[PDB]
């Protein structure tokens, strides 16, 4: 035999319900909400890292060698 | 398929562990076991894909760590070593998952148990499928966290707590050298991808290869529990028996062996690390067999047998024969699990007893259990024509086949290890089933005899066999231990097989011993371990239920008493580890906390300055009397002293000397 | 030596099955038909008997 | 028997002997979630699994039916 | 005093003979030999000798101590001991805010 | 300060307020109470380390004997 | 035999993916 | 579901009958004392508990091995320990 | 501030914690102690620092092939 799952999440007994303390709206809609909105906006932030700039040049530098057959024969 | 093999066991664990309230017990088992059966199916397919076709596959998902020269990727490469290593891991994990449905069916926390073994599964795949050493280390660190979490599953038991600290800390001592070894690889190569490390290894400084290989050896020594960092493994048996089969018998302990096999292109270019490989394993395989004979717990004997066969794997790598080590690592996995799982049904049949002193006669009570444990025992002893025979016995031939001093030396070193393996094999098999009853009535009191007047319904419980979920893995694992070695002996051993031709297992022409092993070894040496096994097994049967006094005479002989306790107490290694390493580390901390950080640092510092400066200030306050004559005299003293300093053209050192010297008087009381 | 009359050799000399003990009637059950020297090894090699007949048939 | 335990303790792994009355209905829901993203992992893998060797046409190789880097090769070789 | 301790060492003696000799046939002969030793010195009366006699056999129990004695799984030191310990306090927490 | 002994060596079967720890409630404690309790490095009491080192040395002698 | 809701955490994790 | 009164009595009854030193198998009851009722002595009775512990797979501490001196106390002491199998 | 749960406050354990908290006031410069303080504050850092001085620039692994050496000094 098995028992049904039990317990008081957040310590709220089955008779009662959870009571808001005052930090919930600011934390969920503000701090967490801003962090999510920041995440999607980060997906559109243009790339500004030194690698992707240097990969482009280094690609050309190795292209003018025996490595990395370039698309155009100039 | 090649990213779904990786990810699927992770999903089962997350649902079983974070939503086990919602899926319940049987739902959590259904999800976790299905995710492992399906992952097993694909890894069998991926074997035919990669191995039988020589088509390795590469998956790069995204980059993990990008910093200048170092570009570590979340990336996965399947090769001949990867798919071969994934077969025992996934097959045994599937069976142990099925085994656990009926084994842990009494334990309350049953969602957490199934989530952990499905999390261990994920990590063991992460380890062997990585592109580089650092992504391999995520699985290595994660297997240690999963082994810790399962050795301390019964966390209200202090014994399980101490055995889990030992497992987690001993394995970090190896990871320190493993982490330093990767630092040496990054220093000398600018990356640690397998492709870059192994392509450039022949041209790299011989000394840095020794430095790198030594660190890889010490890390591999801890997780494969070789003769130095071995104490955590027998302690790992505090966890549930199915954990002991999957993690401490066939998969996690084989990670160190996989590391040397994976690193073979690098370590082939330094004979020094192969010589230490050849002697670490030889010492370990005999250090283990000598201990397992004297253990009174069944699981302790099987753990010690695991480390002897792990030494046999390490010794083979020292012979630079990584194909045999892979063949033995795979063949050992199948029969060792059957031994742990078969023993697990023995402990379950009795009232969870684990002492040999309370078993015997159980052959009529556990007919299937005895038969599968007998099959597993012959493969472990390398009885001819069995799965374990083709693998381990060939390492012995290879050891002598390498016609060197060390090779012949460790053939001798390992032939005693073969002898004592037979002796523990007999002890487990005889004392459990074939011996006279040493346990109480309850284990044996069948219902044929009445023995009861009004309570005939209950109180019998005469150590029955298991159920379907408990025995089905035992039957499946039995087939492998009879036939699997023969079917696959061409893939790994062969004579010229081309299975690992993606530079997966690299062997250099210079010290290859395959041709001489099959031709130069005399016939007697090839067949010698079989002779020594039959001879030493009948004697063990003859010295128990046939003569059986000589052991009692020896156990009370003054000399035999000490060596019984020397080997029962595991070469006294743990005794010297605690009082000279962990207690010394604990006493060093005590010195710093009590004498330094709550002692002299306070006194020669803030508290001392605070104590003295209060004293000094009170003394200067004493000169304050509010008497004008005293204060006039102070003024006159200071007036004439300024005349002394200026008119006499004194050195300023004198003035500084006086000032300090006056503070030292004022510091002095009265 | 050994003011208590314990001698290890005589301890060892008394290491056997005693001719008389106050306890056979409770201990005798262990050395019985179920746990005889013969019935205990009756199936030490479970499938050996059948395989021998089958192997002979294949040879012929 | 069955170990007594507090009924006031909430666990995400369930608790002590936790089996919900709807275990099957929720196991079905979670099994669909696992299958759903496993297929997504399958889709991503098939597109980025890179090989340097092409399997023989007569050989058992179920990868041939989804992975793109050799699916196009088979049709490219089917042009002569 | 001088009576309970004598009986305790009797059990320790029989326990240690079985712990070393696993075979129940053979410990039975050993156990019968031990009972003779306890029976032989039954009539010792002087407390000075009694304390000395008890002290000596404690060394014998130490001189042939087993490297690991048998311990039932539920016993302290057994394999199953403290395995699934229940919570001590089954009552719910009192109403407090943290 | 009470005598410094690991609490391993108390009676498991005695009446203890904390049976797991083997300690009574008012019981005085050592300044090393943290590393003297049940959850602490086990104290192996088989033999003295002086004899223990000797026994290991004989195995090293045997191992070198086979090497020669 | 109390029923179990899937629960907001199920949708937060699933919705996040 | 645990150990019952009828189970322990019939199991213990078949045990002390294994002596060749008791007065008679018919002289043992629930309230039979180890010394006054049935025939044992100081040294035999401690061997009984060292067989009772073996055949219930428990451990009898020395402090509790002395109060046990009659069959009735043996019956109730077993029922107090839930570890008995 | 806010009240907590009821704790069986062990008098021995709370006086051990008070002694450990207050231990700094009773330290003295004795024969053994100056050796302990000198060993761990001076000797051990001095040894570690000296070996760092004598090995600084000594080795480099960066791209050492067969034919070069780890040593540079
Ligand atoms: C971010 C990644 C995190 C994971 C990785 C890092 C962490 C690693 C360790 C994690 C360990 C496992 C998690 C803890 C154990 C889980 C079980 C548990 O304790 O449940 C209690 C409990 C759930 O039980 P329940 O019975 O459903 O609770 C009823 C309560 O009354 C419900 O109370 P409630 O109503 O307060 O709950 C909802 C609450 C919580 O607020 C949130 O939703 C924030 C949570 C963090 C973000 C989660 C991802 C969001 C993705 C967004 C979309 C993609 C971008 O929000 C609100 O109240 C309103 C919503 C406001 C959200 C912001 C709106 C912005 C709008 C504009 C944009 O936990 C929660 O309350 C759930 C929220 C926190 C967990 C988030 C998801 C966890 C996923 C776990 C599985 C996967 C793990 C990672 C892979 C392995
Ligand atoms: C857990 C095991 C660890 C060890 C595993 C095996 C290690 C094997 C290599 C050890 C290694 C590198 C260590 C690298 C450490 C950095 C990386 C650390 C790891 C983290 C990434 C030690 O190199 C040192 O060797 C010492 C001994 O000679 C000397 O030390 C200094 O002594 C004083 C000098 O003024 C200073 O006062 C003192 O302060 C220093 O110490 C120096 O020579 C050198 O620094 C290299 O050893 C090799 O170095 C070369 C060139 O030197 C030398 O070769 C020889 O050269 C000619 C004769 O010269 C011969 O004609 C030639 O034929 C032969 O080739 C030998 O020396 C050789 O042995
Ligand atoms: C290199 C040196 C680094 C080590 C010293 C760093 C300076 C930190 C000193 C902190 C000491 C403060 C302290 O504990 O006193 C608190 C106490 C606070 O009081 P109290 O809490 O200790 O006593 C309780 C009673 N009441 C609170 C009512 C007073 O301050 C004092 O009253 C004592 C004054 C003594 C003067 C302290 C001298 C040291 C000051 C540093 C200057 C030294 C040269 C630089
Ligand atoms: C991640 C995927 C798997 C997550 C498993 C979640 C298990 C949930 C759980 O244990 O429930 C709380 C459980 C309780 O589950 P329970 O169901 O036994 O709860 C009822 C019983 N009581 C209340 C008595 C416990 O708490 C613990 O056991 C203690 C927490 C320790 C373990 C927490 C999770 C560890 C796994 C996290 C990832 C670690 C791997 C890191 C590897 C690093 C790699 C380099
Ligand atoms: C290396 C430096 C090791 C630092 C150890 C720091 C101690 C942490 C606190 C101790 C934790 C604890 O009390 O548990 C006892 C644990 C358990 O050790 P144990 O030997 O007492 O195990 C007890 C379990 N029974 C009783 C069943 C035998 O001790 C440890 O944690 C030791 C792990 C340290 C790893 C040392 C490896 C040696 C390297 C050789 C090369
Ligand atoms: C768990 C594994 C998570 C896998 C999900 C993301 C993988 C999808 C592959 C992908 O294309 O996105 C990867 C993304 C950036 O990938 P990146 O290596 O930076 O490629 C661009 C280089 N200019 O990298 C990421 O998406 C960041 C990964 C987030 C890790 C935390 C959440 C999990
Ligand atoms: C050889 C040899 O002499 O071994 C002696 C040693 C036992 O020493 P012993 O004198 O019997 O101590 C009596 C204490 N009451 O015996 C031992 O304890 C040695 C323990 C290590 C054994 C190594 C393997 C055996 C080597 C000899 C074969
Ligand atoms: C670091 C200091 C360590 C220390 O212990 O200093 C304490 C020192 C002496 O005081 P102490 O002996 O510890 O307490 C009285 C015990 N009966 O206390 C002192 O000696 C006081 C030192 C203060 C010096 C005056 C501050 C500098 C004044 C100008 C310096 C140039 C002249
Ligand atoms: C070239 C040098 C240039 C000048 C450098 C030095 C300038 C400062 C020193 C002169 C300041 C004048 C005040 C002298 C003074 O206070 O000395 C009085 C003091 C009395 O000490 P005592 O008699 O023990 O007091 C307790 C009596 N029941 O007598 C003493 O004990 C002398 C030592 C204390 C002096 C303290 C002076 C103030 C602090 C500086
Ligand atoms: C070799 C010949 C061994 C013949 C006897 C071994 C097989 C017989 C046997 O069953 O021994 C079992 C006994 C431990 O059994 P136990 O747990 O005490 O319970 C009683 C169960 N019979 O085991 C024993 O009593 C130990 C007696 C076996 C002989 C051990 C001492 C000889 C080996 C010493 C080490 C040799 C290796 C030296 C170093 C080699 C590497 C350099
Ligand atoms: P019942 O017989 O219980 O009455 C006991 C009485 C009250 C008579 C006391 O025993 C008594 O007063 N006797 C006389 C004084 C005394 O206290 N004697 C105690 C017994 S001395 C004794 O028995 C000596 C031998 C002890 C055992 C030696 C061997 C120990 C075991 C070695 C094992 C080695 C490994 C297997």
């Amino acid at each position: 035999q098995y028992d049904p799952p039990t317990g008081w999440l957040w310590g709220v007994r089955p008779g009662e319900k959870y009571q808001n303390e005052g930090w919930e709206g600011p934390f969920f809609y503000g701090f967490w909400g801003s962090l999510i909105v920041f995440a999607i906006a980060y997906a559109y932030k243009p790339d500004t890292s030194i690698q992707t700039w240097a990969l482009e040049e280094a690609r050309r530098r190795l292209e003018a060698e025996g490595i990395l057959e370039d698309p155009n024969p100039t | 398929m090649y990213l779904s093999i990786i990810i699927l066991p992770l999903l089962g664990s997350v649902v079983s562990g974070f939503f086990g309230r919602k899926v319940g017990v049987s739902g959590a088992q259904l999800i976790t076991c299905s995710s492992v059966i399906i992952t097993t199916i694909l890894s069998i397919i991926a074997f035919f894909e990669v191995g039988f076709n020589n088509i390795p596959v590469t998956i790069n998902i995204f980059r993990w760590i990008d910093s200048e020269w170092f570009i570590i990727n979340w990336g996965f490469q399947y090769d001949s070593l990867t798919v071969s290593m994934l077969i025992p891991v996934l097959i045994i994990s599937s069976l142990v998952h099925i085994y656990s449905i009926s084994y842990m069916s009494s334990d309350p926390h049953n969602q957490r148990f199934f989530s952990y073994l499905s999390l261990f599964t994920f990590m063991m795949i992460i380890l062997v499928t990585a592109n580089n050493y650092l992504l391999m280390f995520v699985g290595w660190e994660g297997v240690g966290v999963c082994s810790y979490l399962l050795v301390s599953f019964w966390f209200t038991r202090i014994a399980a707590n101490q055995s889990s600290i030992s497992a987690f800390l001993t394995n970090r001592v190896g990871d320190c050298f493993l982490t330093v070894g990767m630092f040496a690889i990054l220093w000398s190569l600018g990356n640690l991808d397998y492709a870059t490390v192994f392509s450039l290894a022949p041209y790299i400084n011989s000394n840095v290869v020794i430095i790198i290989g030594i660190c890889l050896l010490i890390g591999a020594m801890a997780k494969s529990s070789q003769v130095g960092l071995h104490v955590w493994l027998p302690m790992a048996m505090e966890g549930p028996t199915p954990v002991s089969a999957l993690i401490h018998a066939a998969t996690m302990v084989t990670a160190g062996v996989y590391l040397l096999m994976r690193s073979s292109p690098l370590i082939e270019y330094s004979s020094t690390v192969l010589l230490l490989c050849l002697w670490l394993g030889a010492i370990t395989t005999v250090f283990s067999s000598l201990i397992g004979l004297f253990q009174q717990d069944i699981k302790k004997v099987i753990a010690y047998s695991t480390m002897s066969q792990l030494g046999m794997m390490v010794l083979s790598i020292g012979l630079s024969s990584y194909n045999i080590a892979l063949f033995h690592l795979v063949n050992h996995a199948f029969y060792k699990a059957l031994l742990f799982l078969g023993a697990g049904s023995v402990i379950h049949a009795v009232a969870d007893n684990q002492d040999f002193r309370k078993f015997g006669g159980l052959i009529s009570y556990l007919p299937l259990t005895y038969s599968v444990m007998l099959i597993a025992s012959l493969s472990l002893v390398a009885f001819p024509f069995m799965t374990g025979f083709y693998s381990k016995d060939f390492i012995l031939e290879s050891a002598y086949g390498q016609f060197s001093f060390s090779g012949v030396a460790v053939y001798i070193i390992a032939t005693i290890g073969a002898i004592f393996t037979t002796l523990y094999s007999v002890k487990v098999l005889y004392l459990t089933f074939l011996s006279n009853p040493n346990g109480p009535r309850t284990y044996y009191r069948l219902a044929i005899d009445n023995f009861f007047s009004a309570q005939a319904i209950k109180s019998y419980k005469p150590a029955h066999e298991g159920d379907f979920f408990l025995t089905l893995p035992l039957v499946i694992l039995a087939l492998f231990s009879i036939f699997f070695g023969f079917i696959t002996k061409d893939i790994f051993i062969g004579l010229g097989s081309n299975f690992f031709v993606d530079n997966s297992l690299f062997i250099h022409p210079i010290h290859e011993i395959m041709i001489d092993t099959e031709f130069a070894v005399p016939v007697l040496f090839k067949l010698l371990p079989f002779i020594f096994t039959i001879s030493f097994s009948v004697i063990a049967l003859t010295l128990s239920e046939l003569l059986s006094e000589l052991v009692i005479y020896f156990k009370f002989s003054r000399f035999g008493y000490n060596i019984f306790g020397f080997f029962n107490q595991r070469f006294l290694i743990e005794f010297f580890y605690n009082k000279y390493i962990t207690n010394l580390i604990l006493n060093l901390g005590g010195q710093i906390t009590k004498i330094l950080d709550k002692g002299s640092i306070e006194l020669f510092g803030p508290y001392g300055l605070e104590r003295g400066l209060v004293k000094l200030s009170k003394n200067i306050s004493s000169l304050s009397t509010s008497h004008v004559t005293t204060y006039a005299l102070y003024i006159l003293v200071g007036f004439i002293l300024y005349l002394i300093y200026n008119n006499l053209l004194l050195d300023y050192s004198y003035l500084l000397l006086i000032i300090i010297l006056l503070l030292l008087l004022m510091m002095i009381g009265e | 030596p050994n003011i208590t009359g314990f001698d290890m050799r005589e301890f060892l000399r008394h290491t056997k099955t005693p001719t008389y003990d106050p306890w056979e009637r409770h201990e005798a059950w262990r050395y019985t038909g179920r746990f005889s020297r013969f019935n205990r090894f009756k199936g030490a090699l479970p499938g050996f008997g059948i395989a021998t007949v089958a192997f002979t048939a294949y040879c012929v | 028997p069955k170990i007594p335990y507090p009924k006031h303790v909430w666990s995400p792994a369930g608790g002590w002997y936790a089996q919900p009355a709807n275990w099957k209905q929720n196991t079905a829901i979670f099994g669909l979630v696992i299958f759903g993203i496993t297929a997504m992992v399958w889709k991503y893998s098939a597109e980025h699994e890179v090989r340097h060797k092409m399997p023989e046409p007569d050989r058992f190789y179920p990868s041939r039916y989804w992975v793109k880097q050799i699916k196009d090769y088979e049709r490219a070789q089917k042009e002569k | 005093s001088n009576r309970q301790a004598a009986l305790s060492l009797y059990r320790r003696a029989l326990k240690l003979a079985l712990d070393w000799t696993v075979h129940r046939n053979l410990w039975r002969g050993q156990a019968l030999y031990i009972r003779s030793l306890f029976e032989k010195n039954r009539n010792v009366t002087d407390p000075r000798l009694q304390r000395a006699l008890l002290k000596e056999t404690e060394k014998l129990l130490e001189k042939w101590k087993h490297p690991d004695p048998y311990c039932p799984p539920t016993a302290p030191g057994g394999s199953k001991y403290e395995r699934n310990l229940p919570v001590p306090n089954l009552e719910p927490p009192p109403p407090l805010k943290f | 300060n009470p005598p410094r002994i690991k609490r391993q060596f108390r009676d498991p079967h005695a009446d203890w307020w904390d049976k797991q720890e083997r300690r009574n409630f008012g019981e005085p404690v050592h300044e090393d109470h943290d590393i003297l309790g049940m959850f602490s490095p086990y104290e192996y009491t088989w033999i003295t380390p002086g004899k223990g080192l000797f026994q290991i040395g004989l195995f090293i002698a045997s191992f070198l004997g086979l090497c020669y | 035999n109390v029923e179990e809701p899937l629960g907001a955490a199920f949708y937060i994790a699933v919705g996040g993916i | 579901e645990g150990l019952q009164k009828v189970e322990v009595y019939e199991r213990i009854k078949s045990l002390l009958a294994g002596f060749d030193k008791v007065n008679d198998p018919n002289n043992i009851t629930e309230t039979a004392h180890f010394a006054n009722d049935l025939g044992l002595d100081s040294l035999d009775t401690v061997e009984v508990v060292m067989a009772i512990e073996e055949e219930f797979s428990i451990e009898i501490p020395d402090k509790d091995a002395d109060q046990i001196h009659s069959v009735d106390k043996a019956i109730e002491y077993i029922l107090r320990q839930p570890d008995a199998h | 501030g806010l009240q907590h749960y009821k704790i069986a406050m062990d008098p021995a354990l709370v006086r051990l914690g008070s002694m450990i908290s207050n231990r700094y006031k009773y330290f003295r410069w004795t024969k053994r102690t100056a050796l302990v303080s000198f060993m761990y504050v001076v000797v051990v850092p001095s040894t570690i620092g000296y070996l760092a001085y004598k090995t600084d620039g000594l080795w480099d692994l960066r791209a050492k092939r067969r034919g070069d050496l780890i040593s540079e000094r």
